[PDB]
């Protein structure tokens, strides 16, 4: 069956050179073209360029000055090479197969790859500072007090938030990280009963594997 | 006079190849349903009636002649070759000749088409260094519309030139709508070339080429082709006719003007 | 080369017949464009759906149809099912150059509307000691998955230091989201009241502090 896989770096610093690889199986590069499509975080898709079966290529006018698609027909590999990388380039890079029907005469991108994520950052692995978050403005509304826990500026992903080392599970809501400055900030919140806090201790746990640091922080009222 | 056949065509002792529903030429070009006949060999190749093509609509001018030259050779041995087509998209195919999951074409032919923006001026050359002749087979595509012409080959009118040191065929496609066959009003036209040792096949084109994948090894015409719906039986017999086997004991037969093997003279 | 434009998101219900559309800044979308309709499912696993304007790709259920409706290209899901929720990308060919659309988010209402629980958190003494203050507003359990977050300082409208995460699906299939307001302790002292305004389904639910 058709099949395309992309294998790349995952993380490259601004001003270096990105080099993704699309290894196709089940069809020949002389029979079809291979396209490159990138999807930056929370954006639409962007078409990078295409290398035709005949080897000639066609690039996206914009990025053309930095892109360069090649291929080794005998290895079944297409190569997307980008230079002068800049942060914006953080995106999912996909290679999809170019199809053309000989009887109706139309182009189409039928086989999409699985994709491969590329983050362009100059940051060193840095553990997260963890500030506890308590209510403050006690409106005394209802029986469900909600505590929080900010996991500021770490890198790279992922961190692992936990409350009371797992004792608290009910409504632990842990949101996705964002990218303030150049590091990942993230937060998580557990909701408990007013007849539990400050009565009992609700502690926050942030293990961050990449930098072997694991901070626990007791949220005081 | 010998004037009667068993009615069957004995499997022994001549290697008799029953084409079932493929004619020789369909088996040669490689009609998907004749894939079974690849590299097959024979003394006598009997073509039945069932025979029906089932791939891209084609016509072979000089058919009965190309048919005979292959028939005699008695071998269908095809030899792939390293043709280098740089600038065009190979392996073209179609719905009127499906294979596997979809679009297919003649196994022994390579449909070239444009590579995105263009179709360069193709010009390969393949030398016959070997000690036997080579029988290349190629074709020219005739789109039925100028639209089709340009989608596939870009150029408004293509051309195919297949030269060797002594020949020179320059056929040019002919756009127009032929009758529908398996959904198509288009056609390909099968041509050929024999390359003698120390010669060079030279294909130059810029449109419509239906390139060769290699060559057919040609031995000496000892074999022969014959059309008959006669059954085949397990038996020994020397004289085969379209009607069947007839003993070669008498000096003159009057059963049929066509026969294979040490046969009585026709009357 | 040109700019393919299409609905940001569209919300339908099972049964209804929705029709995503695909416009060309450069004019009408002819057959020359080969309108491609790709379907992006969860966690970006794209799938081809229609090609060359109306040629249904194999796996694609019969209910998907490609067509030209006037001067723009279209796709029509006839009888949407919860399993049609997806971002539907439209791509238009312009001379050996492809141009995708912004994509459409298709919601297929399968559960009751849920209102978000909004929570505004004030900066922690700790974070303040290092002279930075970051307001955390955690919007959760909403449905359908779409809200707009707006910050306000002393009643006036904020336009800096706010970052809102995109909505994320929950285990219970409702949604969670998050927004941050980042200012320096100095600027955090400079004002009295801070508010986070969560706008979901016409109404706005805000929380505020001082
Ligand atoms: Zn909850
Ligand atoms: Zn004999
Ligand atoms: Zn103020």
């Amino acid at each position: 069956q058709v099949q395309l896989k992309e294998s790349g770096p995952g993380l490259v610093a601004p001003s270096q050179s990105l080099s993704i690889t699309c290894t196709v199986s089940g069809f020949l590069l002389i029979s079809n073209g291979v396209h490159w499509v990138r999807q930056p975080p929370g954006k639409g898709l962007e078409w990078l360029g295409v290398i035709w079966a005949g080897g000639n290529t066609n690039y996206n006018s914009a990025l053309m000055s930095r892109v360069s698609i090649s291929k080794d027909n005998s290895k079944s590999q297409v190569f997307l090479k980008m230079k002068s990388l800049q942060t914006d380039d953080t995106a999912m890079y996909y290679c999809a197969r170019d199809f053309y029907d000989y009887d109706v005469f139309y182009y189409a991108m039928d086989y999409w790859g699985q994709g491969t994520s590329v983050t362009v950052s100059s940051a060193k692995t840095t553990p997260p500072s963890v500030y506890p978050l308590a209510p403050g403005s006690a409106a005394q509304t209802n029986s469900m007090v909600t505590l929080g826990c900010l996991v500021k500026g770490y890198f790279p992903e992922p961190v692992t938030v936990t409350w009371n080392s797992g004792s608290l599970s009910s409504g632990v809501h842990t949101f996705p990280a964002v990218l303030q400055s150049d590091l990942y900030t993230l937060s998580s919140s557990v909701t408990v009963p007013s007849s539990t806090w400050p009565s009992e201790t609700v502690t926050c746990n942030v293990a961050h594997p990449a930098s072997s640091t694991k901070v626990d922080k007791k949220i005081v009222p | 006079v010998q004037s009667s056949s068993t009615g069957k065509i004995c499997n022994n002792p001549h290697r008799i190849l029953d084409g079932i529903d493929c004619t020789l030429i369909d088996a040669l070009l490689g009609d998907p349903h004749c894939d079974v006949f690849q590299d097959e060999t024979w003394d006598l190749f009997v073509e039945r009636s069932k025979a029906f093509s089932n791939c891209y609509p084609y016509d072979v001018p000089d058919y009965a002649s190309l048919r005979s030259l292959v028939a005699s050779s008695g071998t269908l041995e095809f030899i792939t070759e390293g043709f280098t087509w740089t600038g065009v998209t190979q392996n073209g195919g179609s719905n009127a000749c499906k294979r596997g999951p979809g679009s297919g074409f003649f196994s022994r032919l390579n449909w070239l088409t444009k590579s995105g923006s263009t179709y360069p001026v193709l010009d390969v050359t393949m030398p016959n260094n070997d000690n036997f002749d080579k029988l290349y087979i190629w074709g020219i595509h005739h789109p039925s519309t100028n639209q089709e012409q340009t989608s596939l080959y870009v150029q408004a009118s293509g051309r195919v030139t297949v030269s060797t040191r002594r020949s020179q065929q320059t056929i040019i496609p002919n756009i127009g709508s032929r009758p529908w066959v398996r959904g198509l009003s288009s056609r390909i036209s099968i041509y050929w070339t024999i390359v003698k040792p120390g010669d060079v096949l030279v294909i130059n084109s810029n449109g419509n080429l239906i390139a060769p994948r290699g060559y057919f090894k040609m031995r000496t015409g000892k074999s022969s082709i014959m059309r008959s719906d006669a059954p085949i039986d397990t038996c020994i017999s020397e004289c085969i006719t379209p009607d069947g086997s007839i003993p070669n004991d008498k000096p003159f037969q009057n059963v049929n003007k066509i026969t294979y093997g040490a046969c009585p003279k026709y009357v | 080369q040109a700019v393919v434009t299409q609905e940001s998101a569209l919300t339908t219900s099972p049964g209804e017949t929705v029709t995503l559309t695909c416009r060309s800044s450069t004019g009408a979308v002819t057959t020359s464009n080969y309108a491609n309709w790709v379907q992006e499912k969860p966690d970006h696993l794209f799938t081809g759906l229609i090609g060359g304007t109306n040629n249904r790709a194999p796996g694609v259920p019969a209910r998907f149809s490609g067509s030209l409706i006037g001067d723009k290209a279209a796709l029509t899901i006839t009888g949407a099912q919860t399993e049609d929720e997806a971002i539907y990308f439209c791509a238009l060919w312009y001379s050996n150059h492809w141009v995708f659309g912004g994509g459409t988010k298709l919601t297929v209402l399968g559960q009751p509307k849920s209102s978000p629980s909004v929570t505004l958190f004030p900066p922690s003494s700790e974070e303040l000691e290092t002279n930075k203050a970051t307001l955390v507003c955690t919007i959760t359990d909403f449905y359908p998955g779409v809200v707009t977050v707006d910050w306000k300082v002393d009643g006036t409208p904020v336009t800096q230091g706010m970052e809102t995460t995109q909505p994320s699906k929950q285990s219970n299939n409702k949604y969670m989201a998050s927004s941050y307001l980042t200012l320096t302790a100095r600027a955090w002292e400079r004002h009295s009241s801070y508010s986070c305004q969560v706008t979901h389904e016409g109404h706005t639910v805000e929380k505020s502090l001082s």
